[PDB]
């Protein structure tokens, strides 16, 4: 007879307003405090928030406050969990439950709950990956790279920002579409910025290169008019010193129910961090301790069991002593 | 080349008020009645983020808190109310010009005295756990702090929803049957199933309810030895023999127990050579290991022979399994 009745799931792209309904039926809605629990497949339950259906009062958890919105209407007895601007950290089922209580809050509880609501979002499409040298010497010169995906370079065009350590957002360059290219006033003696529309990619060499040059490298995408940068890539760190020795590191290299992974070889020094789809992939996961290698240098493997070319595998390999971070893909 | 002055250079703010961040510009950033300013929203270590752009125009997914005025050379982005995912270094940016430029930015950090209090922290040891039928067995709770009698145990079978059992740490729910059992005070609590039948096979969870946000516990999985190594062998990839060295890895997926012999065998010739071993630590969710080894020779004494093998002793397996592959 006590019912709460949930909307169906749903696809999501990221940076959607989601808006999922639980109508209340049986009871007065009016006299129970109507709560919304987020699962996730290899979390467990989390407390998002709770709502007043009498007069309109909430209260969420510090994460979800200004992310999630509840909503009610006594008119039609249904509450809204408004979710705006999501990411597949958002990829869960949610339930809206309400706490019971019995002889004042003499003993409160989740008895009747919603048949759940599998929320999911979508995994980008349009990528930015920034990669280039980690380390590099005074009066020297940078050359990095800008791997485009899920647009083409012919008709977009990529701007060239950094981030010195403490300083602010400082615009480098951009290239157009139709191969204009503009730069820092400031900077332009030492810039050049080209691409290969071919190869999905763009690249920045700087020279001279000072200390003041040690900065995260990014790139970001044009929108349409007013031509504002609408996507970012994640960036690459640059840093400038006179000594590194020694020297560089990580080579990565490709790897019934289908077995895959990645080698991780000839680094020094140890460790290497390694990870699957940026943390999304934490199921069937071996990353191999290190072993001494003949060669002096360091070694280990990665590999991950899943099933049988629809799903992404991307390791995100990072040796901090070379101050590389490294993402590959692996396919038979 | 305009310049941006950003204002403050760091602000903090109590959670629910109204902050105020500025941009002067050296000079004009208008064009045919279009302010050519745009803000971005930069979260700690991560891209910056459009949120405002022409001024005034939210970007799509951008909450009705934030909005942004001013004109010519004076502009302002505000956030009311200030909300805790809302500490970023905000940055103004102009392309009134063909040689864009952003602001010196403003960092907004919510403050930070007084703090707050901290969150529940609920453990179920183990994450997984296997009995017969028709046998009594205790389950194990824990919390991080005080939470008196005010939890629930809760039991959600694969693709169900939870499904409530007991509540005040020692009474039954309606519908639940006298098999189970609660008992516990403070950060101690124990489920007990006696005589356990096969619908008492889900993970089973918990819930405190004395402290505001609710905190659950990690799960319980029911299930009711040994086990044979998933065997594979990896050639070295195209890649690496460029850099003339070639490493074959054998993988052994997920055995139990720990004793497995691995024997490399160079194109038909048992020959224990440059190899080296590596070992996961035995798992939780079904105590098993995973080996490989890594058989490291120049790419002067592989490329020779185009087909490897791998052996592999192991109690699961009957007598030696041998994997191999052909280039």
């Amino acid at each position: 007879a006590v019912q709460l009745q949930q909307s169906g799931p749903e696809l999501v792209k990221p940076g959607a307003s989601v808006k999922i309904s639980c109508k209340a039926s049986g009871y007065s809605f009016t006299s129970y405090w109507i709560h919304w629990i987020k699962q996730r497949p290899g979390q467990g339950l989390e407390w998002i928030g709770m709502i007043d259906p009498s007069d309109g009062e909430t209260r969420l958890n510090q994460r979800f406050q200004g992310r999630a919105t509840l909503t009610v209407d006594e008119s039609t007895s249904t509450a809204y969990m408004q979710l705006r601007s999501p990411t597949s950290e958002d990829s869960a089922v949610y339930y809206c439950t309400r706490l019971k209580e019995y002889g004042n809050y003499d003993s409160f509880y989740f008895d009747v709950w919603g048949a759940g609501t599998l929320v999911t979002v979508s995994s980008s499409e349009v990528q930015l990956k920034e990669s280039g040298p980690g380390l590099v010497a005074p009066g020297g010169s940078l050359s990095i790279t800008c791997t485009v995906s899920g647009f083409s370079l012919t008709d977009s065009s990529i701007n060239w920002v950094r981030q010195p350590p403490g300083k602010g957002l400082e615009w480098l360059g951009m290239i157009w579409g139709d191969g204009r290219i503009d730069y820092a006033d400031a900077l332009k003696s030492r810039l050049s910025i080209s691409k290969d529309s071919s190869k999905s990619q763009v690249f920045l060499e700087m020279t001279s290169l000072r200390t003041d040059d040690t900065a995260t490298y990014y790139c970001a995408r044009d929108g349409y008019f007013p031509y504002a940068m609408d996507f970012w890539g994640q960036g690459t760190s640059v840093t400038v010193s006179s000594r590194t020795s020694a020297t560089k590191g990580p080579s990565v290299f490709p790897l019934g129910t289908a077995a895959l992974g990645c080698l991780v070889k000839d680094y020094f020094p140890e460790p290497v961090t390694v990870s699957w789809n940026s943390g999304a992939l934490t199921s069937g996961v071996h990353t191999f301790p290190a072993v001494l290698q003949s060669s002096g240098l360091y070694s280990l493997s990665s590999v991950v069991t899943v099933p049988s070319g629809t799903q992404t595998y991307i390791c995100n390999v990072n040796h901090k002593p070379s101050n590389t971070k490294v993402d590959k893909k692996v396919e038979p | 080349d305009i310049v941006l002055t950003q204002s403050p250079a760091s602000l903090a703010v109590s959670l629910g008020q109204r902050a105020t961040i500025s941009c002067r510009a050296s000079e004009s950033v208008d064009s045919y009645g279009q302010s050519y300013m745009h803000w971005y929203q930069q979260k700690a270590g991560q891209p910056p983020k459009l949120l405002i752009y022409l001024a005034s125009n939210l970007e799509s997914g951008v909450p009705a808190r934030f909005s942004g005025s001013g004109s010519r050379t004076d502009f302002t982005l505000t956030i009311d109310p200030v909300q805790a995912e809302d500490a970023a270094t905000y940055y103004c940016q102009q392309n009134a010009e063909d040689s864009r430029t952003f602001g010196g930015g403003t960092k907004l950090e919510i403050k930070g005295q007084p703090k707050a209090a901290p969150d529940i922290q609920m453990t179920q040891s183990p994450a997984s756990l296997s009995v017969s039928v028709g046998d009594t067995i205790t389950l194990t709770c824990h919390a991080s702090q005080n939470i008196d009698v005010w939890l629930s145990w809760f039991q959600q079978k694969p693709g169900n929803i939870p499904k409530l059992l007991i509540y005040k740490a020692s009474n039954l729910h309606t519908g639940v049957p006298s098999r189970f059992s609660g008992s516990g005070s403070g950060t101690g609590f124990t489920l007990t199933i006696s005589s356990l039948q096969p619908e008492d096979i889900a993970t089973y969870y918990c819930q405190q309810a004395h402290s505001y946000p609710f905190t659950f516990g990690g799960g319980t999985k029911l299930e009711i030895t040994v086990a044979a190594p998933s065997v594979f062998i990896f050639p070295p990839s195209d890649e690496q023999l460029k850099s003339g060295t070639a490493s074959v890895v054998c993988l052994l997926n997920n055995f139990y127990p720990r004793e497995a012999k691995v024997q490399w065998k160079v194109d038909n010739a048992l020959q224990s050579g440059n190899s080296q071993e590596s070992v996961t630590e035995q798992d939780s969710k079904d105590s098993t290991y995973s080996l490989s080894s890594t058989l490291t020779l120049s790419k002067a004494d592989y490329e020779k022979h185009k087909v490897y093998a791998c052996e592999v002793t192991h109690q699961g397996l009957s007598s030696p399994v041998t994997m191999s592959f052909n280039r």
